């Protein structure tokens, strides 16, 4: 039956989401921190979307990567038509959800992906970081503190639940995030920030020797 | 393959 | 035609005359050339009457449409941009004679200092725009006389009312030196129209106030 | 069989309508009042459609949201072609029903939505508020006093049946509507009015501190 | 050609002459230029005869079509708009010589005061329109003479009949000073046509009444 | 089998026609009279088609309503191409039947509708009123006296068979039609006439106080 | 529903 | 999911 | 208009005046013609104001877009190419009068010798480009006077600051011999704008420094 | 079931990959060395892709050959739009994987191919050779030392594991590669290099008498 088929599809999607590297995103004093478990040096699961909007994903690389590209596309055209400060994390979070739902209903296989869109305030302004999680069906959830995506999310989510502290510095939030992620080695870690203090482009990767010194 |  | 706009501490004022001609022939004695496109912007348009009224109408529609879709008005920058794109779109017809030039007055609610949140923006036929910073602007056949009047009268502007009087006077001199601009008709009781924008939005100045200011000017010159 | 399939579709639609937040719309002295049970701060179930025409919905957000957009679209173009005072709540109510019926017959899944289109008189004129309810199949019903949509509609509809009073003020109608809706907390309430006294745009949200003071 | 329209307390009247020319040659002695487009609007059209009759026909069709689809006539504003859009559509052909200008008279049933629910609306070749408020309007080659006649005769207008007489006289002066406008032909018995609109709709004035008014004017001038 | 499927389709159509409000149309001295049992104030089952051609229907509102629109469309274009007096009730009656048959054969569900097209003579001319009934398959029947559509047609058709009188006045034909329709209250009645005495547009609704006085 |  |  | 650019040991400097005219009429006293298109390139554009600002904006967008897609900026060669293709695209409109010519200054991070990683590139209306190697370039109505000034003053350039002073002086001579180029306005306090690019990126010179250099030049000539 | 079908497809692809000639690619002092077991003189399994990017494949000739052509196509257009030094082995490796995955999902039969994209540094620059292996599904793997494709890969991969030496000369790497490939005769060997010392076009075939002298 159709209902049975739908249930099977949901189970398949869940399985796909489960067998994947884990990513975390959490708010800290200077903005938002993305920490993903990533062995490759070329393939990335964290990306700039717009001036103050970042993006992390977990699942099947070609698909989440494809969404990455679609999201980049929409923001630039919108900004050109109206302006940079008009594109918000909210509008982008919304677009992905609608697209995902329609796509799943009309396509063959559902995207085994889990998305997190992050936004911080502009330069010289005060506002709390916003985290949204978009799931494979189109559901969207507003997160106040942190998002955990891919793999087994329960232990990481709980460890973060005990260790999280608002207004933690960059080093403390990095320790908390790596610790809860372990529930690792300097190599194979993809770390980036949405630094609210930057004048325009807030996204900034933290790689190599500096990262080693921090950890 | 190459799940991530 | 002539439409002046000037900032005063705490707001902006925008006034326009009432005549519309065909050649040497006076065809309209009570046209309204200044519209309230939204709660914080008024738009004057000089030039071909059809193209003018159409611009104003369509721009108001577009501002309000985006506002209904997104739940928040555009920033003053976005508004400037859309108006500019419309103006650039009419360029082909403006070379054919159907030229319409807008002057846009607004009150930026997001500006830092409320006393200088007033905004005046001027456009050319090619869609380029310029944010005026010497305190006043004008458009139309009488614009040069109006600007040369406001340059001298502008040190008198200290509030909403003095700014309004200066606007009306600038119009009076435009009309005094150009025949396509109508002055206050004391016989029929038709006076320039005016819009005031401040922290509380945009309101039309009621006719009586403009009537008194015009009569004061006219008696001053006799 | 086809008839059996149709029955199954109807049952599925009914189930979808049933598992949803409840919305009420009722006439009061100053116009029409929409009170919905809504936890999110970004996702809304009440919306302006045109100068004097409002809209509430219950079901699947992406779909009811999509209808919201379609309805907004039709009114603006129509007004531009003829005029603002020519668009009426009746014409809009009609369009949704026809579209829904055709769409259901030719599509795959029926829209698990329930719509309420509301209209009040213009400024300086006297006329009774009109409420229409459009159901998932295309059926449209003319309501004299109040509409209840989504979830379990019986207890709310009955509580309103006992508490309703024509020409109740804004505060009384709010108390009646929240009380019958309970059959709650200051947070997660979406409240808006079609205030007949406004000069042009009648729709007006009532949020935050003012709402708290009222309640 | 010449078509006058004037408001009177409680209604509107619209009259038009009968001649149609080709150059200096009189080609039609009994053309009807004023149509009853609907129960509350009459339309006169000056200009190219083909384009004129076509405009009138098609506009009547469109008004009545929307009325049948929606179950209620458009407001006077919507009617004004549709007529304006038609006129704007003929602009390309009007530059090529096929120009047709309409003058629209209507009685607004929705207006507040019945004594001033009369409405006169004039159009240019570019589709812009203007709601006349000095009480009268005219279109065609004799329009200037007709307006300059009505300006003086208009204080005599007090009801439907006096307004009708003033209309006929204005036409008589148009024809008296312009050769493209035909006057009352006493020999063949062909007189201007007239339509009266008031609270009860639009009716054609029967020919006898226009005949008597014309004979009264002609004897007055001898 | 295909024949069995066709029989099933016919049965379904019959059922749809049966569960509906009843309409009657009958000839009287001044033209033709439509009397329908209609509770709503916005939704109508009687309509002007052209100057002297009227239209009544019974079944599914969206479909019969859709035919209403199609019929209006054809007449205006035809008149513009040739002339008003060239459009006749016969041509319109014919168009609907052909369209219905083709549509049923190529579509999914047959239109559960029953149509009656009526025509009277022009001003200052003598000719008998013509009534045509078009059924869901495309069949068309020429009626000399009256048409009954929708619901249970037998009792109404028989009561009319006993009460009908040619050249009955407007009030008598209204009494006969309401009486045979009962086989009701002032409210929820849709009454219109094709008054042969009107100069151009013959269709004219009879609503409210005047109708109450007549009845 | 909404038969008519 | 996320019915509303 | 006039925009000069010159290399100095270790970097590049690019300065532009502020006037914008319509015929003989001075219309803008504070236009900014030199943009920072990215962390290592600045772009000046002479010519039609609309086309100019649009070029600058769109080019900046494209550089940054490829950077976001590929994770690495284009080489200086790729940037040169894209700018050239834009310029070639405007050729049809440049023949119609909407001509805009860009002068591109950049600091190549990948060059071998840091002391000569500065880069100046000039374009014609047909999209062809040329890598300048005599140390300086200019564009606009005053370009010839500016180049003939820098040819003599260029042996004085030894660092960032001396190079800046030479730039400002070249502008002063352009304005001194051409009326379409504005000089330092001491009355209103409006001075040329300048951008400096070196190993650490591109920064706008703050106005005070340009003010002091301009006052030094002006006193030197008295 | 669909999952069962997918498993069958994977097995079929594996079988196709297994019954094929073996190719090896390994890093040596002067760049990268391709050594394939190829009897034909016209049909080739090693090819230049761009200035410093080479390509080897194993499977079905028409398909791997077709990819060869597609890859050649993309690089030239990209270079013309931007420049020669902008095309990298990484971008090309990526394109093939995405194309393969999409193609497999929408096509009938999966490409029974295994690809290796190789890149060396430009003239007068120092950088380690990069080897990527792209499999039939779209998976891509970053190899530090050598890639073995087609046939039975275990014995060759192990023999290379014992014999490999970084910075081996051209002759030593050729001996190691032929030896591990045997796990042959001068005839039917396709040997080419990505010589990092060439000024622009790095790919260079080693055929005939010179090859015989070397071996």
């Amino acid at each position: 039956s159709p209902e049975q088929a739908m249930r099977e599809r949901s189970e398949l999607a869940r399985k796909g989401i489960a067998r994947a590297k884990s990513v975390v995103a959490l708010a800290y004093a200077g903005g938002v921190l993305f920490v993903a478990e990533n062995p490759s040096r070329s393939l990335q699961k964290i990306s700039e979307l717009y001036d103050r909007v970042g993006f992390a994903a977990a699942g099947k690389f070609n698909e989440f990567d494809n969404l990455r590209r679609g999201g980049i596309q929409f923001a630039d055209t919108r900004g050109y038509a109206y302006d940079r400060r008009d594109v918000t994390g909210r509008q982008l979070a919304n677009v992905y959800a609608q697209t995902l739902g329609t796509i799943f209903t009309e396509q063959a296989k559902p995207y085994e992906v889990e998305l997190c869109v992050a936004e911080v305030a502009h330069y010289g302004e005060t506002k709390r970081p916003e985290l949204y999680r978009i799931t494979y069906d189109g559901s969207i959830a507003d997160e106040p503190h942190f998002v955990v995506m891919g793999g087994t999310t329960e232990p990481i989510a709980n460890a973060l639940k005990e260790s999280y502290a608002e207004n933690a510095s960059l080093t403390d939030a990095l320790r908390i995030a790596v610790a809860a992620l372990r529930a690792l080695g300097v190599a194979s870690l993809e770390v980036a920030v949405l630094d609210a203090n930057r004048p325009r482009r807030a996204f900034r990767r933290i790689t190599g020797s500096a990262l080693q010194a921090l950890l | 393959g190459q799940y991530l | 035609t002539t439409i002046v706009a000037l900032k005063y501490p705490g707001g902006v004022v925008m006034a326009g005359d009432r005549r519309s001609t065909q050649g040497n022939m006076i065809s309209g004695r009570d046209v309204r050339k200044v519209y309230i496109t939204d709660d914080y912007t008024a738009t004057g348009i000089a030039g071909t009457a059809a193209v003018a009224v159409e611009f104003a109408r369509l721009y108001a529609v577009e501002l309000e449409h985006y506002e209904k879709l997104e739940g928040v008005p555009l920033t003053f920058a976005g508004k400037i941009n859309r108006l500019a794109i419309m103006v650039r779109g009419n360029l082909a017809a403006a070379m054919q004679g159907l030229l319409a030039l807008p002057l846009l007055a607004g009150y930026d609610i997001h500006a830092s200092d409320p006393q200088s949140a007033g905004r005046i923006v001027s456009f050319d036929a090619a869609g380029g725009w310029n944010i005026e910073e010497e305190g006043y602007q004008a458009v139309g056949s009488g614009s040069l006389f109006a600007k040369s009047s406001m340059k001298k009268l502008y040190s008198q502007v200290t509030d909403g009312d003095s700014g309004l009087r200066v606007a009306v006077e600038a119009l009076y001199d435009a009309a005094d030196d150009d025949s396509a601009t109508g002055g206050p008709d004391l016989v029929r009781g038709i006076f320039p129209t005016a819009v005031i924008i401040d922290a509380d939005g945009a309101v039309d100045v009621p006719e009586s106030r403009i009537a008194e200011l015009a009569r004061a000017i006219i008696e001053s010159r006799s």
